[PDB]
């Protein structure tokens, strides 16, 4: 029969549950974000659209930080990415409180995946209504992640999510290629900055405001930071000019 | 209801014209046993505070714990972490004062006095002390256990009212601190000669000295002593 799509913990007959994939629209229907896996860390980068002058600017921060060396960013339904990333903290400080260590951001990452999955098993909930491209450096490196609605998640050389999500995929697609020896964590700001500007034509209608985020061995002592200032506008420069 | 084991001893602090300074020795005693000699027990709570400990260190180490934990909460959706949004002395305080009431309300006390110095965002001075049944006050210098009763006359006499902090430099202050480091040394069966000195500025910041000593010791006259009353050699 039909109305397979009514409950969340459903399978329709094809074996899908259309909950979760609704879900994904309130997604694509968000704004673009992407996430960048340099050669010592990892860039995160947001489109943050100006609804209106009246907007303070450099205010509404959207970038969240898990603990002090995981960086969170999400497309879609913002409460439920904000939701996702406090629970990520209780994670991460029940991870630390007993084994000591800062959890690793493979483990985390699984924190975070299970945690998702686990609102696709009962009708009794919704599923998350987010993306969320997050990592950081641990132990072994830097890892770039991106969990799904539906739990799905995998670690990435480059990740974007969002309205913009092609045009990203596409540059982001183009830096692998062109970068088989790894970019930099300098690098990836910059090349992050153009690729949210160009993201942006899927949504040329409304201005936005650019935010990125880094966390990089050599540049931060393995701590996520935001990039504020000088290395900022330096940014919002080369992708400025790259945009025409 | 517990008791304590492994333990800390004395944490002296005073206040100057610019800022406050604290110390305390780094021993971890276990009876009459002096086990550990490692053990700093000044807790530096981001650049404007730290936090003396003296107590159950297995407790002072739950404690360091909270404070840490306390730093990364505040970072938290906090884009002003590191400036008018990052944590102040007084909120440090008030924090741990409150764990501590809470914690003999309900029996389960943490084995420990304390005593928070830093400097407000205002350039203030602060200092303030709490103790395991959550006693709390203020002085122009603060000491726990047998600092209460040696350190606190002599750090007194250099800061006895409100209006001598003006009056008192880090140069002397910090002596004052050091001597009675030293003479804690010569009465405190559970002290040892190390121990670490943290002066917090209001210009020159947090400065946080570690592994000093006692110097300057004195120790001939014990020659002339013989005998306990009639004995002549």
């Amino acid at each position: 029969g039909t109305g397979y799509d009514l409950s969340n913990s459903v399978f329709s007959p094809d074996g899908r549950n259309f909950q979760v994939e609704y879900a994904v629209k309130a997604v694509e229907n968000g704004t673009t974000s992407i996430g960048i896996k340099c050669n010592d860390g990892v860039v995160f980068a947001v489109e943050k659209l100006i609804t209106s002058k009246l907007l303070v600017p450099q205010k509404n921060v959207k970038i969240q930080v898990v603990d002090r060396h995981i960086g969170c960013v999400y497309s879609g339904l913002i409460p439920d990415g904000r939701h996702l990333v406090n629970r990520g903290r209780e994670e991460a400080a029940s991870f630390k409180k007993l084994y000591k260590t800062p959890i690793p951001i493979p483990a985390f990452a699984d924190r975070l995946g299970q945690y998702v999955q686990a609102h696709t098993l009962y009708n009794s909930v919704r599923p998350f209504g987010v993306s969320t491209i997050f990592g950081g450096v641990d132990k072994n490196g830097a890892h770039l992640y991106m969990l799904e609605p539906s739990g799905s998640y995998w670690g990435y050389k480059g990740a974007a999510t969002g309205k913009g999500r092609q045009s990203a995929k596409a540059e982001l697609e183009k830096l692998v290629d062109h970068h088989p020896e790894g970019l930099s964590a300098r690098e990836a700001v910059k090349q992050a900055a153009k690729i949210i500007y160009l993201a942006h034509e899927d949504n040329k209608e409304k201005d936005f405001e650019l935010e990125i985020s880094w966390c990089s061995l050599s540049e931060t002592n393995g701590l996520h930071k935001f990039v504020k200032g000088d290395l900022l506008q330096e940014a919002i420069d080369f992708a400025q000019k790259e945009i025409n | 209801t517990q008791q304590p084991i492994v333990t800390g001893t004395s944490v002296i602090s005073m206040k100057y014209d610019n800022g406050v300074i604290i110390a305390a020795d780094n021993l971890g005693s276990y009876g009459s046993l002096l086990r550990f000699n490692g053990v700093e027990r000044l807790i530096p709570v981001g650049d404007n505070t730290v936090v003396g400990i003296s107590g159950d260190i297995s407790d002072m180490q739950h404690i360091e714990r909270l404070l840490k934990d306390l730093v990364t909460e505040n970072a938290y959706d906090n884009p002003l972490a590191d400036a008018e949004e990052a944590l102040e002395p007084s909120y440090i305080f008030e924090y741990l004062a409150t764990v501590m009431y809470q914690r003999r309300s309900k029996m389960n006390p943490l084995w420990n006095a304390i005593i928070v110095a830093g400097v407000q965002s205002n350039g203030d001075q602060f200092l303030r002390y709490v103790n395991l049944l959550g006693v709390t006050y203020s002085s122009p210098t603060l000491a726990t256990g047998f600092g209460a009763h040696m350190a606190n006359p002599l750090l007194r006499k250099v800061v006895d009212r409100e209006s001598d902090i003006p009056k008192t430099t880090v140069q002397v202050a910090e002596e004052a601190i050091v001597n009675a480091m030293r003479v804690l040394y010569y009465r405190d069966a559970r002290s040892s000669r190390n121990f670490s000195l943290a002066i917090i500025d209001k210009n020159t910041g947090l400065t946080f000295k570690k592994n000093l000593q006692v110097e300057n010791m004195k120790w001939d006259f014990a020659k002339d002593i013989k005998g306990y009353g009639t004995q002549k050699i």
